[PDB]
């Protein structure tokens, strides 16, 4: 409550089997901005007025398991313009484990699904990378 | 333009969770906060009154106050710019920002969730302080108790322990502690919340008759009417519903009755702030504030102003605490610190309630001398009875 | 103060070890000293030899909590203070004994320690009323090792590393006083 | 659709007492106007003088939303008891009801104005409904109602 | 007086409830210039005069706390086309906590909250931003 | 199956005589994104559909062996508008040495073979590089 | 615990390497100790000479199993608990004699050894029936060299490199009991 929070404790409700994310990022929200000036304003620069909204999409990074093949699947529920659409929760823990800072997401589906590389020098694990569109974001803190 | 500003109220709102039990009080302490748990919100009408008056509404870190714009006369006295001789009536939120809040502040346990609390300058308790609560009932003989009241007798209050279906002509000092004088809050605040819509039932429902419903508020002053008649069909004596709605009227306290009898008594409510915990009214009334409570005088065509501090104080819950153990432990019946009760080899727990304090002063001993964490404030067990009665709080501590 | 902080957490691991590993005799298995200074590693002291040790290495400043307000409302009048200073404390364990496997034993339960307990506070880890310390574990790569037991002396024996978060210090001392605003003349 | 005419003719004096009565029990008329066929004429349920609970769209509407709310709380049957549950409820029962308001079955300005869900230790439940395995949810919501009389004023214009 | 001054000791009046910001970078001013030149000119380069005025969004970042969701409070105050605006004032202090550079914005409103990303292998705090408009900066030194 | 994987246990079936390649890249699937707003809605941002797929080419590296020239016999069968078509499987190997992951491309032909380059002060192996055109892509795991 | 794993490492080695050279009269060819106290490279202990000596050089935690759930069901009630950590090991196999061609056999035989087994556990490698560690080797480059030799002294001898996956380590003790969902009232 006094000190500030730090930014690897969290968890991901996505309405998939498993879970244990290492990275999400792509949290923001915008509007635009319209200009206007007419001929005899006493100021030679503009006045700004509020626009549209603009989200962005939300990228996710895990490691590989045998046996899960979440990803995979939710990507492949695609028909012609139809698409299984999930409510997605997203939230940030702290030290006793209790939610502070929560992102509400509306209507996401997979556009994007990446897989790993293959390097036969690589002393890494291998990792997963999602890419994900929706219609809102809602944020809550206390 | 010269615009001169004094202070006219102090609000003050007390926890023993910080502060423990003083053996007199007197003020808070210079680190008293609550600027965390506790907020008090004005609301709309509150808002434009207060424009009105010329006055002007200020948090604090204990509370809140309020400053009035006077002028500065020779006598000492302040005048207002304008002599307030009407009545008039502010309202505030009172909103909880701390989870865990109903775990540390001795509630009632039993469900209710259509219900609010209430306080105003209309309860007397004028004792070492100006309490906003209701004066608590006193100690009799012959009475029903629940696990958690507090009550007054012999110049001290006493918290109850257990169920008593019946009482003693002495207290049972097995079953309540002794505190010093001071009021709380209780379940004499408890008044039943309503919105918009209402079914109202009257009785032997007479189609010969009719009826005519009105509201009355804190100043007595009627607000609202409507009447409803009967139809010509109905049986005489059974009941019959009807749909009040009360969409035009501001949140306060209410009476409803019907032709010149009381039928209810609520809290109405436009759910502007739904989440609110409690309702906080103060009047401006020559008639209906006693003057120990008052906050303006009136004299040579004038007012003048007289500064106050009104308090409400919550008390903090107490529970019976209980360490549990993976292992088992070695201590004994005999070689244990009298204060507790072995339950088995893995298990002992306190025999009497103790009080949740952020900073309790000492800490218990084991059998072997060595100190042990206190519990903590994220879980409580309440434990039903057979006739479905509350009869223990724990709290657990892992080791 | 800094002792403080050290204290608690050598009391209640201390506590920790010695209720699981009954067999040591109840002496004492942890320590606040320097490590460089141990003989077997080229220093002079020769009673460091068969402990844990614990050793401060780093102290860094808490960038998030500068340009914090440096006056308070009392009573309608103001106190003129200068804010205090939060620290980031690093804490090395090192385990020195003349068998290489109890070393191994005693950092697996000081692992585990710290795994059990995430807040250290007088009224939880009881064994000043005023602490709060959130440890976390730091793992390193060879370069960080490089640089780590370069400025310790050059050599490694088995280790740990975790950071204590906020430590908070300041003096007693007051700095001015002065009046709030209650009358305002407009032309 | 395939129909010639009613058997009865309903005047507007008579659609009076079918319409409101003091008991609340409502009748809906089916009436033949000239040129426009045999229209249904009334909305109302048997319980026209409830201010809730008048007009038939508003309960089915309400129907409606309770079973998909029902539908979507129910996975979550048997599982902990705590705030991480109530959080994931209550994403699930906004976003049902925002989708709602987007297409113009609720009033308000934004969805802030429109519903109001409630669910929580300091919103509808105690430790004892902890204990016992209780979940309370409170959801309102305001939803818009129709115009059935429309009156006309004429005049002669000064001239 | 006599000492050049540093920059890590400042302050931020927003109309927010809380202080303490870690980053405020985005104070700049400029003026068009327009270009002419006639074809009997001895010098074959151009005269210079100037134009029109230019000012540049404002960007913050501070650390995150519990129960402070304050740049999404502003941020969500916006309707179709109007929004709440404030009076920005920011003020560099130094070693005896006397003002002595002041920034006057005028007319400023958000246009842009980011959230922090999320990592399971960093330790840093999280950090949030904004980025405001405005119509119009003023400078104030001694 | 408690463990994540590794990514250096790899094979390839190409129709190809050899194997032991060095590098393997390229393993995406895509949807685009169609939006949508009608003028009397009231939020003020765009709706989102799926709309057509999207692959990416393959690529391959590894080092060059004396008398293997099999790179250039595949892209070397091509006529005006034909060519040798294959299937391509991809699978990732564990400890025990079991399939767990499977990669299957439908058609493929090589579309680009690119030969080391040399140089008098090079300490490092020849390496050869391959890029596969395809139409499809599955994922196979558990 | 950490001696486990090495424990089985080493009796395993020692099986192999004294199965194929019976010559070396049936001794201890494989100790657990720190190579950097040894007298030849500076150090003060003298025992250390004519064996492969095995050494614990660093501990990274697993970045793919954090945030794992803290709690548990069981009998319609939840269990909570924090969850385990884990640690990847980096082991070094020195091998030091007054020979200098023993050492390279030896070499030999650790490198061939770690290429027949792919999976150390009791049920494969007999010689605490819950470990299961899947080495991999290592090849540095010259800096890296230069790191590792930096902080353990500053002298070579033949040596190689070995990384043990996965050790998870925690606390036996619970934290807090719950009840699960049973009943729901909509309005």
């Amino acid at each position: 409550a006094e000190y500030p929070l730090p930014k690897f404790h969290f968890q991901v409700d996505w309405g998939g089997s498993r879970l244990g994310f290492t990275e999400v990022s792509g949290l923001d929200v915008e509007t635009e901005v319209i200009e206007y000036r007419e001929g005899n304003l006493p100021q030679y620069h503009k006045l700004k007025m509020p626009g549209m909204q603009k989200f962005s999409n939300i990228t996710m990074k895990r490691g590989t398991f045998q046996g899960d093949n979440d990803f995979y699947k939710w990507w492949n529920t695609v028909a012609l313009n139809t698409i299984e659409r999930r409510d997605l929760t997203i939230s940030l823990l702290n030290e006793k484990h209790e939610p502070v800072v929560v992102w509400k997401v509306n209507r996401a589906w997979p556009t994007k699904v990446q897989s790993t590389d293959l390097k036969g020098d690589g002393n890494e694990v291998a990792i997963e990378s999602i890419e994900v569109a929706h219609e809102g974001l809602t944020i809550q803190n206390g | 333009m010269k615009i001169l500003y004094k202070k006219i109220l102090n609000l003050e709102l007390w926890h023993d969770f910080y502060l423990g039990q003083p053996n007199t009080p007197g003020s808070l302490p210079n680190n008293y906060d609550i600027s965390r748990t506790l907020a008090l919100v004005p609301t709309q009408e509150c808002l434009r009154v207060l424009a009105n008056l010329r006055w002007v509404f200020r948090p604090q870190l204990y509370g809140a106050s309020l400053f009035a714009n006077v002028n500065a006369a020779p006598s000492g006295q302040f005048p207002t710019i304008f002599p307030i001789d009407r009545v008039y009536r502010l309202t505030f939120w009172l909103v909880v920002s701390d989870r865990y809040f109903a775990n540390f502040t001795n509630l009632s346990l039993i469900n209710s969730r259509n219900q609010i609390y209430y306080f105003s300058n209309l309860s007397g308790n004028e004792g070492h302080a100006l309490f906003l609560t209701q004066p608590l009932s006193a100690y009799t003989t012959n009475n029903e108790y629940q696990l958690g009241q507090l009550v007054t007798h012999a110049d001290k209050t006493l918290e109850s322990l257990t169920y008593q279906g019946n009482a003693t002509n002495i207290p049972n000092p097995s079953d309540w502690d002794s505190l010093p004088a001071s009021q709380y809050v209780s379940e004499l605040d408890h008044l039943p919340r309503q919105g918009t819509y209402r079914t109202q039932v009257i009785t032997n429902a007479n189609p010969d008759n009719t009826y005519n419903f009105t509201l009355v508020n804190t100043n007595e002053q009627e607000s609202w009417a409507i009447d409803v008649i009967v139809p010509d069909t109905h049986k005489s004596g059974e009941p019959f519903s009807t749909s009040l709605n009360f969409v035009g009227q501001t949140p306060g306290h209410y009476r409803l009755l019907e032709n010149d009898t009381q039928v209810a008594e609520f809290v109405l409510v436009d759910n502007s702030l739904p989440e609110a915990f409690a309702l906080v009214e103060v009047i401006l009334n020559p008639e209906l504030v006693p003057s120990a409570f008052s906050l303006l005088q009136a004299s040579a065509g004038q007012t003048f102003i007289q500064p106050k501090t009104y308090v409400i104080r919550f008390k903090n819950r107490a529970t019976r605490w209980r360490y549990r153990y993976e292992q088992p432990h070695g201590c004994s019946a005999a070689n244990l610190p009298s204060y507790f009760n072995l339950i088995d080899t893995h298990t002992y727990a306190t025999a009497r309630p103790i009080g949740l304090r952020q900073r309790p002063d000492s800490l218990l001993n084991d059998c072997q001398d060595r100190p042990l964490p206190a519990p903590s404030i994220t879980l409580i067990q309440p434990e039903t009875d057979g006739s479905q009665r509350i009869a223990r709080i724990f709290s657990d501590i892992y080791l | 103060m800094i002792s403080d902080a050290m204290r608690l957490i050598q009391v209640a691991l201390q506590r920790y070890i010695l209720e699981f590993e009954p067999e040591l005799g109840l002496s004492q298995v942890v320590i606040i000293e320097n490590i460089a200074m141990a003989e077997e590693l080229g220093g002079q002291n020769n009673q460091i030899n068969g402990h844990v040790v614990m050793s401060l290495v780093n102290l860094q400043e808490e960038t998030t909590l500068k340009n914090s307000p440096h006056y308070r409302l009392d009573n309608g009048r103001t106190i003129y203070q200068n804010p205090p200073v939060n620290l980031n404390l690093f804490i090395l364990f090192s385990a020195l004994h003349n068998q290489y496997e109890t070393s191994l034993r005693l950092l697996s339960r000081v692992v585990e320690f710290f795994q059990w307990q995430k807040e250290l506070s007088f009224t939880t880890t009881p064994g000043s009323r005023d602490l709060r310390i959130l440890p976390d574990l730091y793992s390193l790569t060879f370069e960080q090792l490089n640089h780590l037991w370069g400025a310790l002396g050059g050599k490694q024996v088995p280790f740990v590393l975790y950071r204590a978060r906020i430590l908070s210090l300041e003096a007693p001392k007051r700095q001015a006083e002065g009046s709030t605003i209650t009358e305002i003349y407009i032309n | 659709s395939s129909v010639i005419k009613p058997v009865l003719k309903i005047t507007n004096e008579q659609q009076n007492n079918l319409n409101v009565h003091p008991t609340g029990k409502s009748i809906n008329a089916i009436r033949a106007f000239t040129g426009k066929g045999t229209l249904i004429w009334g909305a109302r349920t048997l319980a026209g003088n409830d201010n809730e609970w008048r007009y038939v769209s508003v309960r089915r509407f309400f129907n409606m939303a309770e079973e998909s709310i029902k539908k979507g709380s129910e996975p979550f049957v048997f599982e902990p008891n705590d705030a991480n549950t109530w959080t994931k409820v209550k994403a699930m029962i906004e976003n049902f009801l925002t989708l709602q308001w987007r297409a113009g079955a609720l009033a308000g300005a934004k969805p802030e104005q429109a519903f109001y869900v409630k669910i929580g230790l300091n919103e509808t439940m105690t430790a004892l409904d902890i204990l016992e395995g209780r979940m309370i949810v409170e959801i309102g919501m305001a939803v818009v109602r129709p115009a059935e009389f429309i009156i006309l004023k004429f005049s002669h214009k000064m001239q």
